């Protein structure tokens, strides 16, 4: 399962 | 960056005349992604040829496998056409049936 | 060990329309999952059986977020192009990738969070999940945003905990492939260069996990000179392919010695001609 929120550069 | 592809053209099965197989060509190592790939049968493009999702490795170069099902013959000849941004012209590499 | 790994490729059209965007699962050698924004489904798909037994909730939430990772990574080519000062007319890719690793105990060994920016490192999480290695000042820009909202921190949470569950339900789950190694199936052929030398090449096939070495002897002590060894390469059908090749004098195949060693192997195996 993939992380909840991804951090944007 | 940019990276040439290396090309490997083999067949999933040990090949025998007249007995369904897989033809693959195994595309990698390469950057950027946007790279094309055919199967040819006596120098022409097969119709019918299925790839993987695009992938890549620890270093970031990216790899892709092209296949299309298949029955090899004793005279019928075949190679992976790749054309990319590093290559002056397509490469073609033949099917050389080893294993 | 055991993996999870999650691939994102976002490629930039400054032709026309947004970016495309590819992402892959995997569990080890196995991928499970897909996106891609040129497909017609515009959900997560499934790529092996065993994910399928997932129900209708668990597609909608893969679906929601992996769409939401879309949209970041289209941000961040824009970004991107702005922290380098390039111009909208070309095209540019940003990579990532993440996932957790348990080890040989079934507990969390490591976890990743990298990215790439056209082909080059850009910022990567380091082991510890506490830090970030910044390969230019770009990145470093990156770092200090990171570090004040404290991303390291709540991607440790997920790696270190959601992330090592999620791979223990799916090796559970898929354990009929995922657990069951493929030994090799190995063999030797030989080739004729001239009267006085021969190539001997060493077969591994149909193996799984991909991870397998491949070495040669000379009466029992190892040998690089006049070896050659191929890319290990995927046969389409989830198992892959190496092979090895020697050189040597037309008489003396005896002398020599392939040595095979992989998971699916109790103790490695020895070829001769």
């Amino acid at each position: 399962g993939l992380l909840p929120e991804l951090p944007a550069v | 960056i940019q990276r040439t592809p290396k090309i490997q053209v083999y067949s999933r099965h040990p090949a025998e005349n007249g007995k369904s197989n897989f033809l693959n060509c195994y595309v990698s190592g390469f950057h950027p992604s946007d790279i094309e790939v055919d199967l040819l049968k006596n120098g022409e493009r097969i119709e019918k040829v299925e790839h993987s999702d695009l992938s890549f490795s620890k270093d970031w170069s990216f790899y892709l496998l092209y296949y299309t099902e298949f029955t090899p013959t004793e005279k019928d000849e075949y190679a992976c056409r790749v054309n990319h941004v590093t290559l002056s012209q397509p490469k073609i590499v033949k099917w050389d049936r080893d294993m | 060990s055991h993996s999870m790994r999650y691939f994102f490729t976002s490629v930039s059209r400054p032709g026309r329309g947004e970016p495309r965007f590819i992402a892959v699962g995997y569990v080890d050698d196995t991928q499970f999952v897909r996106f891609d924004s040129d497909a017609a489904s515009q959900r997560m798909e499934p790529r092996a059986p065993w994910i399928e037994q997932e129900g209708p909730e668990y597609w909608d939430g893969e679906t929601r977020k992996v769409k939401a990772h879309s949209q970041t990574h289209r941000v961040d080519l824009g970004t991107l192009r702005g922290y380098y000062n390039q111009s909208e007319a070309g095209s540019h890719t940003v990579q990532r990738m993440y996932g957790c690793d348990v080890g040989s105990d079934w507990r969390f060994l490591r976890g990743y969070h990298q990215y790439a920016y056209d082909g080059k490192d850009y910022i990567a999480l380091k082991e510890d999940l506490r830090s970030w290695t910044a390969a230019d000042m770009a990145a470093q820009t990156t770092k200090h945003k990171w570090e004040a909202a404290h991303v390291a921190e709540q991607l440790r949470a997920y790696l270190e905990g959601t992330c090592v569950e999620w791979l223990r339900r799916y090796l559970e789950n898929g354990k009929e492939t995922l657990q069951r190694t493929d030994a090799p199936k190995t063999h030797m052929t030989h080739h004729a260069v001239s009267d006085h030398e021969a190539t001997l090449r060493c077969w591994a096939l149909s193996f799984y996990p991909a991870e397998i070495t491949l070495t040669w002897q000379r009466d029992g002590e190892d040998q690089t000179q006049d070896t050659e060894l191929v890319e290990t390469r995927p046969a389409g059908d989830g198992t892959f392919q190496k092979w090895a090749a020697v050189v040597v004098p037309s008489g003396q195949e005896q002398r020599y010695t392939c040595h095979v060693q992989h998971e699916g192997l109790p103790k490695p195996l020895t070829l001769r001609w």
